[PDB]
RNA sequence: GGGACGGGUGAAACAGGAUGAUCCCGCCGAGACCGCCGGCCGCGCAGGCGCCUGCCAAGACCGCCUCUGUCAAUCAAGGGCGAAGGCCGGGGGCUAGAAGGCGAUCAGACACCACCGUAUUCCCGGCCGUAAACGGUGCCGCCCCGCGGCCGGCGCGCGCGU
């Protein structure tokens, strides 16, 4: 009952994929698509696609600092034969997450819902671990409850104050840098030892239907 | 293939795709996709190259399938790939089979450049009940 | 008679503990009685790590690791040589 | 999207596939569950106890030149709680899975292995009142070699370290 079919790659053509201006290397790559036929149109089918890009490839250099973070972009508008994208979410790699854990320590995980001025609503996730004091007799490094609640409250306060309300471009710049992580750590380190403190990932829950002024804002160098 | 049916050439970089490896306990899958997963360039499996069921996840079949796949994709105009190595997962073994490393070495020795590598095994924060019962496979 | 003072488990100041499934046979075991080991291994076997690194385009790339915890039942640990049957006097030794 | 096998085993064979399967990605629905941290850690009368946020009441321990003044210990009868399975009446329906069915193995296999699958597993109200319900050691009280580890609270000392 088998049949042979013609090669479908004889009616294909590639498009380029472009990144926002916050980053140095703005060529993501290329995507194939079938040439328009009937109702199918390439500029419509390739409209909403999601590309996972490592931060160390978007910003060459700083491999030891950028190689374990990877956010993904979504195309919103096809023009000039090239596809334009904006921010869709951020995450770290799996090996880093697995490496974070060690026996004898405590783990804190927090998430808060963060709205924006542009109408995006985001959920962020923050992870922290306790560490050992320099002259600690005992081997374990657990802590008491009051310390834990202070750490959670401080995380909430810092997140609210630095990310309480912000535009997408500013948030993307902050995430590309690690200043939010720096604030989290120096606020928490004032309470106790902090082995690691960072942002696990960012999710987008709801966004406005039309993002054209935003896309035009993200894709030009000078406005930011 | 006409030139417009292949990726464009430019000195800034090369053609990058991503390969998905399924290193199972019963079969091996080698799959090449675009940067997104919505298009497929080449798909081969270890059961296409052997006659014995128990040999489908063997390394030899994986290598043969990998050579065929690199031939196809090179004809289609792809030179570098990222890697996504994966096990069965899902409240399962969570350990790679024996065909994954053979696939990787076959890609490397086929003149294919390598980008990034990561684990893609589907793991949960919560567990549905697995099979076997509370006494397990007794045999 | 009684063979071990711990009765073959590590259960102190409690009545019940949560259960786990053996990774080989999927038997249900108490968490305090299951044999646990932690492993750290490279995704790529070390024989071809150099080949992969040569093929890699990025500069200064480091091979990722796998972090997993293996949990086995008593029967499966013995059958797979994870633990050994010891002498009467060596049962008290606790060092690895 | 792509085009020929896939699943499963010690090895195989039943169920799936050109009506496009397996594989990749995205969205949608529902119901369970709470991972790595997680322990000669801890809480609870025992049975038992692990997502975020908030609310309600409770409890042992330590510290004290606060109060009362024997108000106590243990217990037939009686009362209350009590794993899992099971039952009655209502809800819900995803995983697994007694009964049942089917493929293998065997001399036989109505069993162990593979696959499908009903009750059940989840919630409310209520019965039942059993377990290797084990530290197989009843409760209250006194004396008692030496060394060490962990948890909670308080005090002393200094060169100020959890
Ligand atoms: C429970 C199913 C039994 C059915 N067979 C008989 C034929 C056979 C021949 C083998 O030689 C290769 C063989 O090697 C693994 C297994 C079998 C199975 C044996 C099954 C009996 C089962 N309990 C007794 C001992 C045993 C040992 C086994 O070796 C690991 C085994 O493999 C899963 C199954 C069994
Ligand atoms: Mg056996
Ligand atoms: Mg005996
Ligand atoms: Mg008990
Ligand atoms: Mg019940
Ligand atoms: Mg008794
Ligand atoms: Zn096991």
């Amino acid at each position: 009952t088998q049949r042979k079919n013609p090669d479908p790659y004889l009616k294909k053509e590639w498009y380029p994929v472009i990144a926002p201006a916050h980053f140095k290397s703005r060529h993501i790559g290329q995507t194939p698509v079938t040439k328009t036929a009937g109702l199918r149109v390439a500029t419509d089918v390739i409209n909403h696609r999601v590309y996972e890009v490592n931060l160390g490839d978007l910003n060459p250099g700083a491999e030891d600092l950028n190689g374990n973070t990877k956010f993904y972009l979504q195309t919103q508008l096809v023009s000039d034969g090239k596809c334009l994208t904006n921010f869709h979410g951020m995450d770290i790699t799996r090996h880093k997450y697995g490496s974070l854990f060690r026996k004898g320590c405590d783990c804190i995980d927090v998430f808060m819902d963060i709205p924006t001025t542009d109408g995006y609503l985001l959920r962020v996730f923050v992870i922290a671990f306790t560490d050992r004091f320099r002259f600690q007799r005992r081997k374990n490094c657990h802590v008491k409850g009051r310390v834990i609640r202070m750490m959670r409250a401080g995380i909430y306060e810092t997140l609210h104050n630095e990310l309480g309300k912000v535009s997408i471009p500013v948030l993307v710049t902050k995430l590309s840098n690690f200043e939010v992580n720096a604030k989290l750590t120096e606020a928490l380190q004032k309470i106790t030892m902090c082995r690691d403190v960072m942002i696990r990932r960012v999710k987008v829950v709801k966004r406005p239907r039309n993002t054209m002024e935003l896309l035009s804002t993200m894709h030009d160098s000078n406005q930011v | 293939y006409a030139p417009e049916n292949l990726p464009a050439k430019n000195n800034n970089s090369e053609a990058f795709a991503v390969c998905h490896i399924y290193a199972g306990k019963n079969d091996t899958f080698i799959h090449v996709t675009d940067l997104s997963g919505r298009e497929t360039i080449g798909r081969v499996s270890g059961g296409m190259k052997v006659k014995r069921h128990c040999d489908e996840p063997s390394a030899y079949a994986a290598m043969q399938a990998t050579q065929d796949l690199i031939e196809i994709i090179t004809d289609r105009g792809i030179t570098a790939v990222h890697i996504k190595i994966r096990a069965d997962g899902g409240t399962g073994k969570r350990v790679y089979g024996q065909g994954g490393s053979a696939a990787i070495r076959a890609l490397v020795r086929g003149g294919i450049k390598i980008g990034r590598i990561e684990d893609s095994t589907p793991i949960p924060t919560d567990r549905t009940r697995h099979k076997g019962g509370r006494r397990g496979r007794r045999l | 008679p009684v063979k071990r003072r711990n009765n073959g488990r590590s259960k102190y100041n409690c009545g019940h503990t949560n259960i786990v499934r053996c990774q080989n046979c999927h038997r249900c075991v108490p968490k305090d009685k299951v044999i646990k080991r932690f492993t750290i291994r490279n995704i790529v076997d070390n024989t071809i790590a150099d080949d992969v690194l040569n093929a890699c385009v990025i500069q200064g790339f480091a091979i990722p690791k796998l972090y997993n915890k293996v949990q086995y039942c008593v029967s499966c640990s013995i059958h797979n040589h994870i633990v050994r049957v010891r002498s009467r006097e060596d049962r008290k030794i606790r060092t690895p």
